[PDB]
Order: structure tokens, then sequence, then C-alpha cells
DNA sequence: AAAA
DNA sequence: TTTTTTTTTTTTTTTTTTTTTTTTTT
């Protein structure tokens, strides 16, 4: 709104980004029925869909605009192929802040890990979290956007992660009084939002780890150097920090 | 910006000189906009054209818009050492004058401009002359 | 920065 | 008759201009 205002015209980064969308992303005009579009921004409530080279420009642009502040609605929807794109909207009893301890983390890392076992296989964990400040307490967000299962299969990595108690307990652990329930049947199914881009009346998320492991077909049971947004997004099989798993 | 007007609703108004020698605006009436019963498809008489003042403030400005963006994109595109010097006077004086369409007195000025542009000789005196037409209330 |  | 209303009397002026005018040279 009023500050909305401000961004347009104080700094030039949106404005950066301004350009390249009346130019470039125009002409990638793209309908809202068809699943073909993988840009859905917020702003204006349209579908787009970029090419490898339109992409990698229009997240370079977005890392800088989150240094510098701003508001932005930019969304991608889930498709065909992505990462472990699984919101958790925990609702705690309270807003009390469970550190996301690396005992803690590799609790929820290595469960993680086992759903992902008994599925397709021959791993770069970014803990997105909501900035907290509000009843129900922050969402956490564990991506995986390196490999490609963005289909029923993952519906059945649904509802083995739905279905699971051992998650449940480490939540538990950290004071969840909602274990379940924060993953959403169509966690990855619906659209997701690019990171750093700000909610509707809420704040952009942040990311509190992007720490990664390894995996091996053997063996299975084994950060301001790369642009964050195209690094945790699921279409950059391009990507410098993940790669196409 | 009177020229730019008329090319931009040439369609729709039409100005003529009465008997007593003054300009007087008719303006054709259209579905969806505030009107009295029963003058659908037909041309008005006003006495001051309000829908042009309006449009005049309201949908210019989106053109203005495009301009001062067009105006933007070249200057990031770099090509000298005197762009930076052309496209900021140009630039410069453009948001100067921008504001001036908002205006009552260039308004004023601007409509009595158009008023010629409009005009439209042998309208007046042929209004309602066929008899084998008749104004109904839808159409 | 003040005068045209 | 017829008596006077009509004709007259106002009523049509204001919107620019001016002002300012930031800039621009000093």
């Amino acid at each position: 709104t009023i500050q909305l205002t401000a961004q347009r015209k104080y700094l030039a980064e949106v404005q950066a980004l301004e350009t390249l969308l009346t130019r470039e992303l125009s002409v990638f005009l793209t309908e809202p029925g068809s699943k073909k579009t993988n840009i859905i921004n917020r702003i204006t409530g349209k579908t787009y869909a970029l090419p490898s080279t339109e992409l990698l420009r229009l997240y370079e642009h977005l890392e800088q605009c989150r240094k510098q502040g701003a508001l932005m609605y930019f969304l991608e929807r889930q498709g065909t192929y992505s990462g472990l794109m699984l919101d958790y909207d925990l609702k705690l009893n309270t807003n009390a802040v469970p550190p996301l301890e690396p005992p803690a983390l590799s609790r929820l890392c290595h469960r993680i890990f086992v759903h992902i076992k008994n599925s397709s296989v021959l791993i770069h964990f970014f803990f997105t979290l909501k900035p907290e400040v509000v009843q129900g307490k922050y969402g956490f967000h564990v991506l995986i956007p390196g490999l490609k299962l963005a289909a029923s299969t993952k519906k059945s990595i649904i509802g083995s992660l739905q279905h699971d108690a051992t998650v449940q307990k480490i939540l538990h652990e950290q004071g969840v009084t909602n274990p379940e329930s924060c993953l959403d049947p169509h966690s990855a199914s619906v659209p997701s939002l690019l990171y750093g881009s700000s909610k509707l009346n809420h704040k952009p998320y942040q990311l509190k780890t992007g720490f990664e492991l390894v995996f091996d077909s053997s063996d299975p049971d084994y950060l301001e150097s790369y642009n964050l947004v195209s690094e945790l997004s699921l279409t950059n099989e391009q990507g410098s920090l993940v790669r196409p798993v | 910006i009177a020229k730019v007007i008329y090319a931009m609703m040439g369609n729709k108004f039409v100005v003529d000189v009465d008997s007593n020698g003054k300009y007087v605006w008719f303006e054709f009436v259209l579905p969806g906009q505030p009107m009295n019963q029963g003058e659908i498809w037909k041309w008005r008489k006003e006495v001051n054209p309000d829908e042009l003042h309006i449009y005049i403030s309201e949908n210019f400005s989106r053109v203005m818009d495009r301009i001062t963006e067009h105006i933007k994109y070249h200057l990031s595109q770099p090509h000298e050492s005197n762009i930076l010097n052309y496209y900021k006077k140009l630039l410069k004086a453009f948001e100067r004058s921008k504001s001036k369409i908002f205006n009552d007195s260039f308004k004023k000025g601007v409509i009595r401009q158009a008023e010629f542009l409009f005009r439209q000789r042998s309208f007046i005196q042929t209004l309602d002359t066929n008899p084998h037409l008749l104004g109904v209330g839808n159409g």
C-alpha cells in the first residue's frame, strides 16, 4: 500500500525488476488455467512461464531486492518435478522459540531422510521458517530442491510424513502441540513461494541454516557464495549450490 | 495535448456553433455510463464536457507514465556521456510539466483549444431533419 | 546562496 | 375595451492574464 509506493520510487532495485518484467517477462504471459506457467506473481495475480535464462535473470534480481528490503508476492507453482517443498504451519501451544539445534535438526534430517528411502532414489536442507511474532508461532519449511520427484510418489511421501510418529516426538521435543497437520496433504502439489517473497499481510520468511548432507546409492545412510532464491527454488536444475538429484 | 485528446476520443464528441454564436458540446451516449433514462445511442447536449474533463486527468496519466518509463528505459541503456545530460534535462522538464494536466486553468485552456479540432460543420441544422427516424428509449 |  | 404584456431588463465575465516560476547564472 503506502509502503509499496515508497520502494517503487525511493530505491531502484525494484525499479530494475520493473524494467525486466515490462520488456522480457512481458512476452511470456501464460494462461492461469494451464500448468505450464512456472512463475505466479501475486502482486497482480499474473502467471508467467519463464525459460532458464528468463528464470535465472528473475532469480538473480530477487536476492538483491531482499538485501535492500521491499515487499514482493512472487510465487512458483509446484510442478511435476521439484524438491521436498513440504510446508509445516506448526501451530505451537505458545510462541516459545524452539531452537533449531543440530542435534534436534539431525533428528528431523534423518527422519525425513528415512521417508525418502522407500521411494525413487539414485541433499540440501534449506530450513526456511516464519519470522514468528504471531499467534500459532512459526511455520517450519524444510526444502530439498535438488531431487526431482514431484508426483504421486510424493503423495505417498506426504502420507508417510503425515502418518509418521517419529517426527511427532521430535516436534514434541520442541514444545509443539501440533506435531502433525502442519504438513498439508497437498504440500507437494500446491504452488510454493520463492524464498524472500512477502506473504499476504505477513513478512517474508527467513532461512535459519542452509546446510546439506550426502546420499550414496550403495550406502544410503550418510553461505553468501550462491544466489539464495534460485538455490532454494525447484526449477533451477542448473543451480550452483544444488544439483539435480 | 488537445490534439492527442482529439485523436484519442474523436468518435464520441462533436462541437458546433448555435444561432446565438456560442460553441456547444454534444456527447454520444453509450451503455454502461450514468445517464438520464431513454437517451441511449443518441447524441446528448452538454453545456460543459464533464466526461472529457475527467478523462483528461484520469486516462491521460497512463500515457504520461508510459512516457516516463520509456525515458527511464533509455536512461538505463548505456550509450555515451551525452545521454546522462540529455536524458536528464528532458526527464526533469518532463516531471516538471507532468503535474500541469491536473491544474484547472490548464484543463480549461486545453478544452478551449480542442473546441476547434472537434468542430464539425453542418451539424446543428442537420439535427432531426429527416422524418423517417424516431428517437426511442432503446435506440 | 542570492538575485533575476 | 383591453390592457398589457411585452419589451425591457438585465444577463449574458471570466478566464485567462496576472501572479509565480524553479532554475540559472552570478
